[PDB]
């Protein structure tokens, strides 16, 4: 049911009957977006525009071809034109597709949505790409949280959240071809 | 007499000399501080693509946040966004709901505090002393779904320019109590969406809601930051110029006093010669 | 008894009564200020003697306004009921607009914000200032300065850039009628019968630009 | 936070209008109060000069002095602005013997120079038109 | 005994003596002589006594002026039914040579001292610029072989002017309600011949140069005007904690005239920026139009009672009009005034869509 | 306050009052090294807030009334 | 300043030339005048200046113009004391000049 | 305004001089730590301008 | 060093130290306009951290004890 | 305070076109050239306006 149409437009109305005219109505976060999810376009061809996020830095906005993500049931590629998804990202790495150019980073969680206009959107919360990861202290990491393990119910989600990620790392620093 | 107008010219000119070096400081700080709130706006893109962008909606409680400043020389926007909050929060509240005000910043504490006092619930303060990070807003975050409303309006002052601030409300509808039901068109569009998650739909949308509130929570903040670097920019030149204006005028009057005390002190001179001579 | 040199001056400019001729003589005393501190004491011995005062600014006249009468200022008390009507009907409006001008003198967006509901107060004081300034040597005729106030007053003049207002000023001077400057300057005041043909003959002017 | 003591010169001192004579005549008055609660001896005889003064101010205190009872121990010296110069040069001195006379007989003294910057105002006149040299603010040396 | 003048700022914060001595201390230019003609109007009228107006060295257009207002209201009557009329006029203006200047003030004290004695009457004596006795004493001093004293003023200064006020007191046989222009020299309320003048007034009205330049019109200074008559004995403890009220909260607004100049308001405290909204609004309702300003200004005059003055100021010290804008309580009379002008202050920003004026086919009526 | 010498001190004023007005002349002087810094109020540490909430009584209770001596 | 100034009239009223007139410090001209004042037991008029201040500038200054038969332009250096321009002497000096260059560091 | 501060006697810590005040008379001790102590104490006027 | 004049300058000083005092003059005085910045906390862009150093220790370099000249 | 990098172009061509104004404004003189070596240049009125 759709009967309260909520958003920015209906808002401004409202706004000027409560609030007074002193004030300019406020901006909301969707003025500043250009690209929307339902409103079609963007894939154009072969190409579809991907958006690798971190909240520190955004890692690319190009239009890339094949997308590799580490979601919860396993890796899985985004073609052009993908069924919208919203994926959750387990630690794995994401591979980017140019062409014969590819960006291996290697994320620590995240999600990942693909939107009904084609493009692709992947929020992780860090994302270092495997020359920046030492292999060394990734065993000594993983040696250090997969023998000491609490019983208490927060300190073993925390430990298996460091086994699941120290394991995809440990598989992910050999694992170059 | 003639001492202390020399005293407060030299107040005054180190006053401007202070307030000249604090326009430089609070630019410097605005162009170092610019580059993370241009990345950071990227990941605030994708959740209003995916969960769009309703303000007005009709809900049984609601956090909303003001996000002010730390330090007091910013001039007329920790004000001004608590003039915005009370104009966006009596927009909002003619269902008989409750809503909790926070402040992030304590100049916030000391402006929202008599105005709304009574639905005021959580100060938070010094989270521009090292720098704004992630897990800092992920954890303010963690403090605000301590209660659990059915929206999150965030107040801050978007960045728009060194010269525009645009104050902008963001909101957030918590999964289940409003995000399921305010996405209904003939079924629902985000059922569009195939969710490729471990458990139901319920929880990856408790995770991305969760997600959503902390990302754009530390945007938020991010970009009150530079918009209160870049108004104390505006503020320490309008304080340079007052405190130039003020040193011409009080030059002016010394000059005047000067030139009358040589002149009486000749005239009394003259009178004590003149009884003699 | 320097006070006692200026009055004894300033005195005998006066208006004699009908048993004495009924003869005038106007005094124009021009005192000059060090820094516009017009509390000085021949300044403040003189403003003490004379009716009202003419406060030339000194930083209007480096802005290009000229003449730089400080509006707020110079008064003229015994004159105010000896103006010329017409003159009369529209320049006390001319002076309340000035007046609501200077609430908004140099914070218009240089102090902290604009209102951009007061931006026609701004955008019409700049009109009524540019419309004052008058060139050096060229004195106009008071049916001529009344007609550009009216021009400027009643709304003439809004879509003209503030650029070229001194030219549609004298655009408005040279291809209104003459006819409507000798009435007004006949019958003294802008009659009912004169102002319909005045926004008559002032809507079918060509201001230059805009 | 500014005691005063019974032999002590405590000087009043301010603007036009900020209560001085309020605070000299608040100390006449709690003389008066005290006059009649203490052994004869820590009795308090106030003398008030009223140097350079109107003469309306001076009778609205000796109206209140009288209302209040203070004058039975107050003496007032008046050299108001119609007198001569040397009458309000002389006023503190004359008001200071009537008050010596005590300070002489073992009692307890307290005078009340009003206008001070008065007396020397007129003491500045008296001595400029006998052809003194003239100092500082065209005052006597 | 209280003498209402009807103007708000010396009825509240230092209100007139029935029968003494005032002060209208000024600087060239701040209104003393629309302060004194708006006097003459309110007060004259309603006094059943002679008034005696003594001009001392003011202008002679203004001696000209008051005499014909003065026989156009009907209080100078002329010929056969001149017995009637109410006031005498003594000039000795400024055209005069100092000889003349330095005793037509004792001229106007003659012919107040007669009705004042003699006659038995309540005289008001209004003296325009009495500064200019103590100039003409200084002017023809120089030239009597004296030793000039502080500024350049006569040694005599205090004794001359003593001579003079002393002159003027209410006796037992009858009273003189004086109204005396002062004129500070350079606007320095420091210079001698105003600061004598300061001890031999009952009730002091210092207009103020700066208070004139923000338009406000009394420019009466509120922090530096004092009268005898502010005490709670006399006038009532709600009218003198109402006077106490106004001044604590304009005092408190000049203590951070210079924050808010190099800072800006937006750095003052919470219970400062309503301390400098109140004493913003109370300084602007302290101005008042005057029936005899109308003239040039073409608003009309207000006169105010005093229980208008004292519930007004309750008003706006109580914290009862922080709904009224700062401009709705310039230049109105009573509290009334200020709520029918924030009236058509927001009718006329309604009004700016109210039609499209235009008189067509009018031509041939 | 801050100008309002006298030479005796003590040895010239009540026993009683030499014992309550010390601990008033500090506390004033501590008001007034802290009003200097009312443009900000901080309220350092309930500190700076409470020794101006105290001298603020103190200015207020030093107030009386004119011909009514105590 | 009047004995080049009398150079500067030979070269103005008989050779019928434009010659300059150049004075060194005419602050130093005040002064010396102010001195000279002084010395003669004259009363000095406001901040320490000769009450003549106005008319021995202009009895310097008013001879420096141009005639039918040649001119006079006087460039002169002037001292502000104390940086006041309201000073009697550069007041008094201001009233002549006719134009002003200003050179900086 | 050291005596406005409580502190007695009212010293000026800077402006008040002796001959004394020499490394060949005193010791270098003496004179090292009293130039240091009005070194710390012009530092801290100063700095009280940017404190308030 | 602001104040401190000499008309005859630089003409007759020591052209050992011609070369090297023009530098020092210049970093003076830039070190003078930039002192107001000296007593901040939060540090400049690192042009005005170099002279406010550089200046710092030229002025140190400047003093000298009693009754020693070099 | 920014740099040249946020001047408009709009306040650049007043940059581009002031700098070398006030080069112009400069001049050799010829009572210089005796210790310069480049010789004085008399600039006409006309020439004045013209190059300005
Ligand atoms: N403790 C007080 N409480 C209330 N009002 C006071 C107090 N003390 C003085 N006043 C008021 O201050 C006004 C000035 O008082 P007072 O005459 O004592 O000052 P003054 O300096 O002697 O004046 P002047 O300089 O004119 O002689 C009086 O009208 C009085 O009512
Ligand atoms: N109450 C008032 N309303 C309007 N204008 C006033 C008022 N009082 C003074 N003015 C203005 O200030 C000037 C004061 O002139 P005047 O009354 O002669 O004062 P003074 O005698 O001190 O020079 C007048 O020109 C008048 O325009
Ligand atoms: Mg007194
Ligand atoms: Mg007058």
């Amino acid at each position: 049911e759709a009967a309260a149409p909520a958003g920015p437009k209906e808002f401004t109305e409202v706004w000027n009957k409560k609030a007074p005219s002193t004030l300019i109505v406020p901006e909301f976060p969707s003025n500043y977006t250009a690209v929307k999810a339902v409103g079609e376009g963007q894939v154009h061809g072969d190409a579809f525009p991907v958006n690798f996020y971190t909240p520190h830095s955004i890692l690319s906005q190009a239009q890339k071809d094949t997308v590799v993500l580490p979601g919860v049931d396993g890796y899985f590629g985004v073609k052009a034109s993908h069924v919208p998804t919203i994926a959750q990202l387990k630690p794995g790495v994401v591979e980017l597709h140019s062409g014969a150019e590819s960006e291996k980073f290697f994320v620590s969680g995240g999600f990942a949505f693909v939107h009904p206009n084609g493009v692709t959107d992947i929020c992780v919360l860090e994302a270092a790409t495997l020359d920046q990861v030492d292999p060394a202290a990734v065993k000594s990491a993983l040696a250090a949280a997969s023998a000491a393990q609490p019983t208490d119910e927060f300190e073993q989600a925390a430990n298996r959240a460091a086994i699941e990620l120290y394991s995809a790392l440990e598989s992910a620093v050999e694992a170059k071809a | 007499s003639n001492q202390a107008v020399k005293q407060r010219i030299r107040a005054i000119k180190n006053i401007g000399k202070i307030t000249k070096a604090m326009k430089m400081v609070a630019a410097s700080k605005m162009k170092n501080a610019q580059i993370a709130v241009e990345q950071s706006r990227g990941l605030v893109d994708p959740f209003v693509r995916l969960f769009g962008d309703f303000p007005a909606v009709n809900s049984n409680k609601s956090v909303v946040v003001a996000v002010t400043s730390d330090k007091g020389l910013c001039g007329g926007l920790n004000s001004n966004i608590t003039k915005y909050t009370r104009a966006t929060l009596a927009t909002t509240e003619s269902e008989g709901k409750d809503v909790v005000v926070v402040s992030i910043g304590d100049k916030g504490r000391s402006q929202l505090t008599r105005i709304e006092s009574q639905r005021y619930q959580l100060a938070i303060a010094d989270t521009y002393k090292v720098r704004v990070t992630f897990g800092q807003a992920s954890l303010i975050v963690e403090e605000l779904i301590k209660h659990n409303p059915q929206s999150y309006q965030i107040l801050f002052n978007k960045f728009r320019s060194a010269i525009s601030f645009k104050p902008t409300v963001a909101t957030i509808l918590s999964p289940d109590l409003l995000e399921k039901q305010l996405e209904d068109v003939t079924g629902n569009s985000l059922d569009a969406y195939d969710i490729e998650a471990s458990h139901e739909r319920s929880d990856v949308l408790r995770d991305l809601t969760e997600f959503h509130l902390g990302v754009t929570l530390y945007n938020a903040m991010l970009e009150n930051n530079c918009s209160e670097h870049a108004s104390r920019m505006s503020a320490m030149e309008n304080s340079t110029k007052s405190a130039g204006e003020m040193l011409g005028k009080l030059t002016l009057d010394y000059n005047r006093k000067r030139q009358a005390t040589i002149t009486t002190e000749l005239i009394e001179i003259i009178a004590g010669a003149s009884a003699l001579m | 008894d320097v006070f006692y040199l200026h009055s004894r001056l300033l005195e005998r400019a006066a208006k004699l009564s009908k048993e004495l001729g009924g003869g005038s003589l106007t005094a124009f005393p021009v005192i000059e200020t060090q820094a516009g501190d017009v509390s000085a004491y021949i300044a403040t011995n003189v403003i003490s003697i004379t009716d009202g005062q003419i406060f030339l600014e000194t930083e209007l006249f480096y802005k290009g306004i000229r003449p730089a009468l400080n509006v707020g200022l110079s008064v003229s008390r015994v004159g105010s009921a000896a103006q010329f009507p017409g003159m009369k009907q529209v320049a006390g409006t001319l002076k309340l607009e000035l007046a609501q001008y200077r609430e908004v003198a140099a914070f218009a967006q240089f102090g902290s914000d604009l209102d951009a509901a007061t931006q026609y107060v701004l955008e019409r004081g700049a009109r009524l200032t540019e419309m004052l300034k008058q060139k050096q040597f060229a004195p106009i005729p008071i049916e001529r300065q009344t007609v550009a106030v009216y021009a400027a007053t009643k709304g003439f003049l809004d879509k003209v850039r503030v650029q070229d207002i001194v030219a549609a000023e004298e655009a408005v001077i040279s291809q209104v009628n003459p006819a409507v400057f000798k009435i007004l300057k006949a019958n003294g005041k802008i009659t009912p019968a004169l102002d319909a043909h005045l926004k008559a003959e002032l809507r079918k002017v060509k201001l230059p630009g805009a | 936070l500014v005691p005063i003591g019974r032999g002590q010169r405590e000087l009043i001192i301010g603007d036009r209008q900020t209560g001085k004579t309020a605070v000299a005549i608040d100390a006449i008055i709690h003389q008066k109060n005290c006059n009649e609660q203490v052994p004869k001896a820590q009795r308090v005889y106030c003398v008030y000069v009223a140097v350079g003064q109107k003469r309306s101010t001076v009778a609205q205190l000796v109206k209140l002095f009288t209302q209040t009872g203070a004058m039975r121990y107050t003496i007032m010296v008046s050299a108001t602005a119609s007198d001569a110069a040397p009458l309000q040069f002389l006023a503190p001195y004359s008001g200071c013997a009537m008050a010596e006379y005590f300070r002489d007989t073992g009692k307890h003294g307290l005078i009340i120079y009003d206008d001070l910057s008065k007396q020397s105002v007129a003491y500045r006149q008296m001595s400029l038109l006998l052809r003194r040299p003239p100092g500082r603010e065209a005052f006597p040396g | 005994e209280i003498l209402v003048t009807g103007i708000k700022v010396v009825d509240l914060l230092a209100p007139y003596q029935r029968g003494g001595k005032i002060g209208l201390f000024g600087g060239a230019g701040v209104g003393k002589t629309v302060l004194i003609m708006e006097l003459i109007n309110n007060v004259a009228k309603a006094h059943g006594g002679f008034s005696v107006f003594a001009g001392v060295g003011e202008r002679t257009r203004e001696g000209n002026d008051l005499y014909r207002e003065m026989i156009e209201s009907g209080v100078i009557k002329l010929g056969a039914e001149r017995g009637n009329s109410k006031c005498t006029l003594v000039y000795g203006q400024m055209n005069e040579p100092p000889g003349a200047r330095a005793r037509v003030a004792l001229t106007g004290l003659t012919v107040a001292e007669y009705f004042r004695d003699i006659e038995g009457q309540d005289v008001l004596l209004f003296v325009d610029n009495i500064f200019r006795f103590t100039q003409a004493n200084s002017e023809v001093s120089a030239l009597l072989g004296r030793i000039p004293s502080a500024v350049g003023y006569q040694p005599t200064l205090a004794t001359d002017l003593g001579g003079l006020q002393e002159r003027i007191t209410t006796t037992t046989k009858g009273s003189i309600t004086s109204v005396q222009a002062v004129y500070v020299p350079a606007d320095d309320l420091t210079d001698p011949a105003p600061a004598t003048t300061f001890a031999h007034l009952d009730a002091t009205t210092v207009l103020s140069r700066s208070i004139a330049e923000l338009g406000i019109y009394p420019a009466v200074d509120p922090l530096d005007s004092t009268s005898r008559m502010l005490n709670p004995n006399v006038i009532g403890a709600e009218h003198y904690n109402v006077a106490r009220g106004v001044q604590k909260v304009l005092q408190d607004y000049k203590n951070l005239q210079d924050i808010i100049a190099i800072l800006g308001m937006d750095e003052l405290s919470e219970e400062d920026k309503l301390t400098v909204a109140r004493a913003r609004k109370i300084q602007r309702f302290l101005s008042q139009p005057f029936q005899v300003a109308e003239v040039f200004t073409g608003t009309p005059g207000k006169y105010v009672d005093l229980a208008d003055t004292i519930s007004g100021f309750q008003g706006v010290l109580t914290g009862k009009y922080d709904d009224l804008p700062e401009m709705a309580f310039y230049m109105v009379g009573d509290i009334k005034e200020v709520k029918e002008k924030a009236d058509k202050m927001a009718k006329d920003i309604a009004s700016r869509k109210e039609a499209d004026n235009k008189k067509v086919s009018e031509e041939l009526k």
